[PDB]
């Protein structure tokens, strides 16, 4: 029939501010009609690689639920939002499991998170003892201990704050530019499944 | 859990905090040079002092890692960098003392103004006022008045600053562990850990006087012939038998010979290859220069440059309002930011200086993957010697030829091959005993092989038995001789233009073999070659992170510095002059004869 009610989409890509990668900000999507097409057909978005699913079945198949996380990372940093990546946004900020289906939304935000005196707003975790799990989020800010001496909470000789800034500034190269990611997590469950694309009328 | 572990750790930290540290002074020290105003100079210096006081800082934490009980070479090489103290391990009054003389040098060399006695009412700064009169003019007691008041004033004011520096040098250096700072400039050459690749700071003084024994009869005929044309030019001045007087050679010091091309010029009759003309008729833009360049940089294989250059760079002066260096410089700001500040003009000068700073973007931009200490070249040689082989490249009248700067029926004969080698030998063969013969008398000075008292006897002496050039009149211990050159004035090392010139040629020989040339190596161009490009990129990939024997192994197949692809690049010069001194005596006499 005739359809309205889409999926806050909007709220997600056209944020006004973005989490940092170790803080990514998870929004579960039910109960809509989420129209694919519009974000594929954009020119806006640098990369759009979906992982276990095509981008032109994804307005007819129907899900559960969605997952949309968002987070700021650098232009290098994007080829780890990927299955079986390794580097630091992988390992310790943000992790994707090997049999993923959703599609990775990068575009860069040189024009929104970057200024000239220098944008320190976004945290990366840079030191955790152990890798992330998949879909897991490190909200922790406890000393690092790298070496056999306690850090006993001051961050001296062997003991790192975990939490470092990025620094953007619009004069930077593309590889080292703010790039705002959007991961789209798709499952189905044994409940009725209410995430359905839009139909033809 | 380990120190291996913890040094890495250590060196992440210190990349991530180091990189935007580094991006803020190198931002700074931009907006100085492209605008100088004072507010920028506070600005430079309170980023400049942040920098030093965050490496003081972090060499500190660093020198708590042992570095035996490091066994990845990449880890180790990183530490060793961080390590070092510098002018730490100083007192802080001798430290505070070295710093003030080191800047009154800087600024006696850089507001250094002289003219003549009895007329003192305008005076001649060195750039431009000595440059062009030492460049240009042809009167022998103009060209001797400018050179012996430039080294009076500067000389005797830099006398006992240097006397200080010295002492204050070398009392760093063997706080260092190093026996001088003459072997604390070698140590850029060092290499030690690598099995095969190691590389001695005693080997260095070893292999330039063993690639100088092979200079020295190239040099010969050609201070011959030079000596012979300005016997023509002056004639009673120069000797048959004797060296070339200090002031004639066509720049301040004897740096370079190519200011004496129109002097020493073998086919005047014959035309030039200068294409400036051809650029004014066609109107070449900078932005075309440079545009013409990446066409060159994206033909061999190469990454072309990002959009950060084309928005950020200043290629073209600014104007009279805006101040700024006009000196050309690539600078690789950090966090992929690569500029270049150059004052462009439509000649040919700047086109292959173009190119060559091209060549210094695209070598920082292809270790940019490397972490963030070992982002430099393999030693001080490389850096230069990738920018000298794209001005060999550029030079060339194939790719004059093919990007239609030159006419496709010029005509290409030996004798044009001629005058052209002999311009590349007066820029490139006369600076090599200049080069060899200071640094090894700064080397004799820091190692206490010459006494104070006798540094001006020893050094004319070295230059009449190694340059070939006699001093005007004689000089006593009052003046500074030396210092009056902007690199031994303001701390730096010299021996990187000797093996610049080296590793020039081999690079050369080694990409024209890749690109499969099959002439003459002055002939060859590097342009439409990916294999050319992807052996020059696979030593401009590894920056710091491997050996320079190493890297030079990568490229030209060999684990030392070679000297026989310059001799094979002017072996048509050098059988032409040969020939041509059939009559002429080569070879000179250290005696007094010419002038003193
Ligand atoms: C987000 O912003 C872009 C850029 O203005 C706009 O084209 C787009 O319609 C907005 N909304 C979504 C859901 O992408
Ligand atoms: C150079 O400095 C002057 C003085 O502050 C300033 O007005 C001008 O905008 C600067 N030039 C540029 C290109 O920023
Ligand atoms: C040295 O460390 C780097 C990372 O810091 C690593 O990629 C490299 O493989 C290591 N080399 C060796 C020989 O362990
Ligand atoms: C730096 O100076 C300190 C203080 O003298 C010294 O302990 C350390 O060994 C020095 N480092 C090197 C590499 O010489
Ligand atoms: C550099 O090369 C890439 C690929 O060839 C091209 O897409 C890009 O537009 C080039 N850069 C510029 C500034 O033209
Ligand atoms: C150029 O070649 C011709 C023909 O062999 C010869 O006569 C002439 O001397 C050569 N010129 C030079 C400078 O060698
Ligand atoms: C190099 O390639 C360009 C593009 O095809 C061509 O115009 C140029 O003539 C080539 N250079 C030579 C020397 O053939």
């Amino acid at each position: 029939p005739n359809i309205t009610n889409l999926c806050p989409f909007g709220e997600v890509f056209n944020a006004t501010r973005f989490a940092s990668v170790y803080a990514w900000n998870r929004k579960r999507i039910s109960n809509c009609v989420a129209d694919y097409s519009v974000l594929y057909n954009s020119a806006s978005f640098s990369t759009f690689k979906c992982y276990g699913v095509s981008p032109t079945k994804l307005n007819d198949l129907c899900f559960t639920n969605v997952y949309a996380d968002s987070f700021v990372i650098r232009g290098d940093e994007v080829r780890q939002i990927a299955p079986g990546q390794t580097g630091k946004i992988a390992d310790y900020n943000y992790k994707l499991p090997d049999d993923f289906t959703g599609c990775v939304i990068a575009w860069n935000s040189n024009n929104l998170d970057s200024k000239v005196g220098g944008n320190y707003n976004y945290l990366y975790r840079l030191f955790r003892k152990s890798n992330l799990k998949p879909f897991e989020r490190d909200i922790s800010t406890e000393i690092y201990q790298a070496g056999s001496t306690p850090c006993n909470g001051v961050e001296g000789f062997n003991c790192y704050f975990p939490l470092q800034s990025y620094g953007f500034q619009p004069t930077n190269g593309v590889g080292y530019q703010p790039y705002r990611v959007v991961v789209l997590s798709f499952e189905l469950l044994h409940a009725p499944a209410t995430v359905c694309g839009p139909k033809k009328s | 859990s380990t120190i291996e572990e913890q040094a890495k750790t250590f060196l992440d930290k210190f990349n991530h905090e180091a990189e935007d540290l580094f991006y803020q002074s190198s931002l700074a020290s931009w907006n100085y040079n492209t605008n100088i105003t004072e507010e920028n100079v506070q600005n430079m210096n309170n980023a400049g002092d942040k920098w030093s006081a965050f490496l003081k800082e972090q060499s500190t934490l660093a020198q708590m890692y042992p570095l035996q009980e490091i066994q990845n070479l990449t880890v180790k090489l990183q530490l060793q960098a961080l390590q070092q103290n510098g002018s730490s391990v100083l007192s802080e009054d001798k430290s505070k003392r070295l710093n003030t003389i080191l800047n009154t040098m800087s600024t006696i060399y850089s507001t250094g103004k002289v003219c003549n006695p009895d007329n003192p009412q305008e005076c001649l700064l060195l750039e431009p006022g000595l440059n062009e009169i030492m460049a240009n003019s042809l009167d022998y007691n103009e060209r001797l008045w400018a050179w012996e008041s430039w080294r009076s004033e500067v000389g005797k004011q830099l006398r006992p600053l240097y006397e200080e520096y010295v002492v204050l040098k070398n009392e760093m250096a063997r706080a260092n562990h190093y026996e001088d700072y003459g072997d604390y400039w070698r140590g850029d050459y060092e290499v030690n850990g690598v099995d095969g690749y190691d590389y001695s700071r005693g080997q260095l003084i070893e292999d330039v006087e063993h690639t100088f024994e092979e200079i020295k009869p190239l040099y010969e005929h050609l201070h011959a012939y030079v000596r012979a044309k300005l016997m023509n030019a002056y004639p009673s001045y120069i000797s048959p038998i004797g060296c070339l007087p200090a002031h004639l050679l066509g720049d301040m010091w004897g740096r370079f010979w190519t200011n004496l091309y129109s002097l020493t010029v073998p086919f005047g009759q014959k035309p030039n290859i200068d294409v400036t003309d051809a650029m004014v008729d066609q109107a070449w833009d900078a932005q075309r220069i440079f545009k013409e360049a990446e066409k060159f940089f994206v033909s061999v294989g190469l990454p072309n440059m990002t959009q950060g250059f084309w928005e950020n760079s200043m290629l073209t002066d600014p104007g009279n309002v805006q101040k700024a260096v006009c000196h050309p410089t690539a600078w690789d700001l950090g966090k992929g930011d690569f500029r270049i500040l150059m004052c462009t003009k439509v000649t040919m000068d700047d086109f292959l200086t173009a190119h060559h700073e091209m060549g210094h973007i695209q070598y920082d931009m292809a270790y940019a993957a490397q972490p963030f200490l070992l982002r430099n070249g393999a030693n001080e040689g490389f850096h230069e010697a990738v920018g000298e082989i794209m001005s060999l490249s550029a030079a060339t009248p194939k790719h004059l030829k093919s990007i239609g700067l030159l006419s496709p029926d010029f005509q290409e004969d030996n004798e044009t091959e001629i005058n052209f080698l002999l311009k590349q030998a007066l820029t490139i063969v006369g600076t090599l005993p200049f080069t060899y013969m200071l640094e090894k008398w700064r080397w004799m000075v820091f190692k206490g092989e010459i006494p104070k008292d006798q540094w001006m006897k020893k050094w004319w002496e070295m230059k009449r038995e190694i340059v070939g050039v006699v001093e005007p009149v004689p000089h006593d211990e009052t003046y500074c001789d030396p210092a009056s050159l902007f690199h031994v004035s303001n701390d730096y090392s010299f021996i990187r233009y000797y093996t610049r010139t080296l590793y020039q040629f081999q690079f050369q020989e080694a990409l024209c073999q890749a690109a499969k040339h099959e002439g003459p190596l002055h002939k060859c161009d590097i342009s439409n070659s990916t294999e050319a490009g992807q052996k020059l990129f696979n030593m401009l990939r590894l920056g710091k992170s491997e050996p320079w024997t190493l890297a030079l192994e990568n490229v030209v197949g060999a684990k030392n510095m070679n000297v026989r692809p310059l001799l094979n690049y002017f072996e048509p010069l050098f059988t032409w002059l040969k020939d041509q001194n059939k009559n002429s005596f080569v070879g000179w006499s250290t005696d007094w004869s010419p002038y003193a």
